[PDB]
């Protein structure tokens, strides 16, 4: 026996209205409501759709679970300074209130008139928390756009730390039409512990971040995909299709259980 | 190779309306702004308004808000600029110029945040617009005599006056083109009545006085007038 | 919104000429990134330097601009050959601001020789009572020529027209000044003079009825 309503009574629930937890951290037009909220269990609706620029996340499974298990959506505003470039590039596929907008937590760079010189900027972390930086690399659908946006045929993105380094040179190719845009973005992540530094260096094709996140690891936070909505009853246990409020330790309902719940 | 073609020169009576067309070539007409600027005789340039070829957005100056009005045509790149209720003050060479800033990339869907001015890198050849309150009419030609006292071997000059002609250019030739050496056509002088006046002179030998017949040929195509005048001592 | 420029710049060939640019309080001191232009007589202007110091594809290295506080300057260090033109300047002060313009003069010898020729009114003008006099100045190098009419040693200012000096085919200049009056004013006076003050030598032409 199970209830058809999710009840948060002691736990902390967040309704991901039109936003997957990954697009929620990027700052898509529909994901303004989620920003600035902690949670123990994030409900991810299967009706969540893409709204902004078409993109793809290598190792998407890791970034999804890491963002989930921390339970903190607070964003630290860190002022980056970019040299001899034009920032705040917007897109038409990413429409926010019918104004040509971009990711609320990201920054798109383009050359100004005649050049895109070598960028060299660092931010050493000495805080009492680990920092998560979310950045992307833009792939032009034509070689001609590669010189109009970034004034370089061999673009490059090299985001390094004290232990790792990831050098990516974008590949140019025509992708199928996704909201009238044949260009894709590859998003990567790099975690910086206290006493570690993060370096940014790009001769072209960078989706720069407007800051970083706060990381509280080894904390109880998880995610769940379901269509059942939230109710108003009292329970510490939630399953794949409802809440369970029984005392019998053996209940045959589901295998996905969160909390102090009776076994299979 | 980038070029800007502008509509021909026009003359309007005060209170009328003027429309000028600018047709771009060799560049994506919707990827840049478009400016309109005039330059008065002996004066500097004065900007009027800009237009967004991709959206049709416009922004005028206070001096021309309510009279000028821009328009854009996506096919064949012709922009326009209509000025209503023009007056005798607005006599200027109107230019059409492309701003250097790129604002859109249609394949990658990119757009610039706002607009900043850097420079107008391409200009149109210019449209000369004249606004005067007078009537079109042909010139009044009158001769001008040679020197009064002369000896053998010394040069003497005789001219040909042109007066009271409203539309701009006149073409003067001597002996239907046979007499070329010495011909110097002086530029006109705008009077306080509105009509111009110039003169064409030519140096000739003093021994040829009365021997060779000299006739100035003046042509005024606007009112279709052609006047030939012989000069005698 | 001033963006003031000098009225003229004079320089000898082979040396450098500097054309400065200043505005009002904080109007030009606005992240300058200024532009410049070069306009030949009777031609459309061209963009020579944008963003204050950068050149586009085509301009030789002789053209250059620099930042001097509130002033922005332009240096032409090459053997000036065909740099005689009107130089303008433009920035952004709410609505794109333009400078007055500075004309550069390539150096050349004066070789002054006006050779004024005054011509009496023709009989057909006197019939039509137009009564117009013709003075023709030519073959002088400098920029401006000053003219002043006087009849019977009395200065005449009512009914006089003067044109801008015009560059001839042999790089010299010329101009023509007119005088409109009535036949009853011409027959009564005994002489009509035309004085051209041209950096030292007055013309001596005078017509007698
Ligand atoms: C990128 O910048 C770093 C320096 O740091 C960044 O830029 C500074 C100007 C400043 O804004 C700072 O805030 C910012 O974080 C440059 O790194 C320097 O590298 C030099 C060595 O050669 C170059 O780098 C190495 C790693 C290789 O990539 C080579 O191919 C490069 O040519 C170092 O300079 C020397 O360091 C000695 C240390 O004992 C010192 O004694 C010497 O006097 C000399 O300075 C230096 O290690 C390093 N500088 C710093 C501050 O770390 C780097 O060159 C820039 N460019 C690139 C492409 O990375």
């Amino acid at each position: 026996q199970h209830l058809p309503e999710l009840c948060p009574s002691p736990l902390r629930l967040v309704d991901g209205q039109t936003c997957d937890i990954v697009n929620g951290a990027l700052g898509s037009p529909g994901c303004d409501h989620l920003n600035g909220a902690e949670w123990d269990i994030f409900i991810e609706r299967p009706t969540a759709v893409d709204t902004c620029y078409p993109f793809d996340v290598p190792d998407y499974q890791s970034l999804r679970s890491i963002l989930a298990n921390n339970g903190k959506f607070e964003f630290i505003a860190e002022e980056f300074q970019w040299s001899t470039v034009k920032q705040n590039g917007v897109s038409a596929s990413c429409s926010r209130a019918n104004v040509n907008d971009f990711f609320n937590r990201l920054n798109w760079l383009t050359g100004k008139n005649g050049l895109y010189p070598l960028q060299n900027l660092t931010k050493i972390n000495n805080g009492d928390y680990a920092r998560l930086y979310i950045w992307g690399v833009h792939h032009p659908p034509n070689i001609g756009d590669q010189t109009n946006l970034y004034k370089n045929n061999p673009g490059r993105v090299t985001v390094s730390t004290k232990t790792s380094q990831t050098s990516v040179v974008p590949n140019i190719g025509s992708r199928p039409k996704v909201r009238d845009q044949e260009g894709r973005i590859s998003f990567y992540w790099t975690i910086v512990e206290p006493g570690d530094l993060i370096v940014f260096n790009t001769i072209g094709n960078l989706i720069a971040p407007r800051g970083h996140y706060k990381l509280n690891s080894q904390k109880k936070s998880t995610i769940l995909n379901t269509a059942v909505p939230i109710g108003s009853c009292v329970s510490k246990c939630h399953t794949d299709r409802g809440s369970i409020t029984t005392t019998k330790p053996f209940q045959n309902i589901s295998r996905i259980s969160i909390g102090d719940c009776p076994k299979y | 190779q980038v070029q800007l073609v502008q509509s021909g020169a026009e003359v309007k009576k005060p209170g009328a309306s003027v429309k000028v067309s600018c047709k771009t070539s060799g560049y994506t007409f919707t990827a840049y702004y478009l400016h309109w600027v005039r330059q008065a005789p002996g004066q500097g340039f004065e900007w009027m308004a800009w237009i967004n070829p991709n959206t049709g957005d416009t922004n005028y100056a206070q001096k021309f808000q309510g009279r000028v009005t821009l328009s854009r045509d996506t096919s064949i790149t012709t922009a326009y600029m209509e000025l209503t209720r023009l007056r005798s003050d607005d006599t200027a060479v109107y230019y059409c110029a492309k701003d250097l800033t790129l604002m859109y990339v249609f394949d990658s869907g990119w757009a610039r945040g706002a607009h900043d001015y850097y420079g107008m890198d391409v200009w149109g050849q210019g449209t000369t617009v004249a606004v005067s309150g007078a009537s079109t009419k042909g010139p009044s030609v009158f001769p001008l005599a040679p020197s009064s006292k002369s000896t053998s071997g010394g040069t003497a000059a005789l001219g040909c006056l042109v007066k009271d002609y409203f539309p701009e250019p006149v073409t003067v030739s001597w002996n239907s083109g046979a007499l070329t050496s010495g011909v110097h056509t002086f530029p006109a002088v705008l009077q306080s009545s509105g009509l111009y006046s110039l003169s064409s002179v030519v140096t000739v030998p003093s021994s040829s006085l009365g021997t060779q017949t000299y006739i100035c040929n003046v042509n005024h195509k606007p009112s279709n007038t052609k006047v030939d005048k012989r000069v005698e001592p | 919104s001033a963006l003031t420029q000098p009225a003229s710049v004079s320089g000898s060939p082979g040396q450098s000429v500097t054309i400065s640019c200043t505005g009002t309080n904080s109007d030009v001191g606005t992240f300058d990134l200024v532009s410049w232009y070069q306009q030949y007589p009777g031609k459309a202007p061209k963009l020579i330097i944008y963003e204050g110091s950068r050149r586009p594809s085509g301009v030789s290295d002789r053209f250059s601009g620099s930042k001097s506080g509130n002033t922005a300057s332009l240096t032409i260090s090459g053997l000036q050959a065909e740099d005689e033109a009107d130089y303008y300047c433009s920035s952004y002060a709410g609505s794109v601001v333009f400078g007055g313009g500075t004309k550069l003069t390539v150096l050349g010898q004066p070789k002054g020789a006006p050779s004024v020729t005054l011509f009496p009114p023709s009989s057909e003008e006197l019939q039509a009572n137009k009564a117009t006099l013709v003075c023709l100045i030519s073959d002088f190098y400098p920029g401006a020529v000053t003219v002043a009419w006087k009849a019977d040693s009395s200065p005449v200012k009512a009914g006089v027209e003067t044109t801008t000096p015009s560059k001839q085919s042999n790089n010299k200049y010329a101009a023509s000044s007119y005088l409109s009056l009535t036949p009853e004013q011409w027959k009564s006076h005994r002489s009509y003079s035309c004085q051209v003050t041209h950096e030292g030598s007055t013309v001596e032409k005078t017509v007698a009825p």
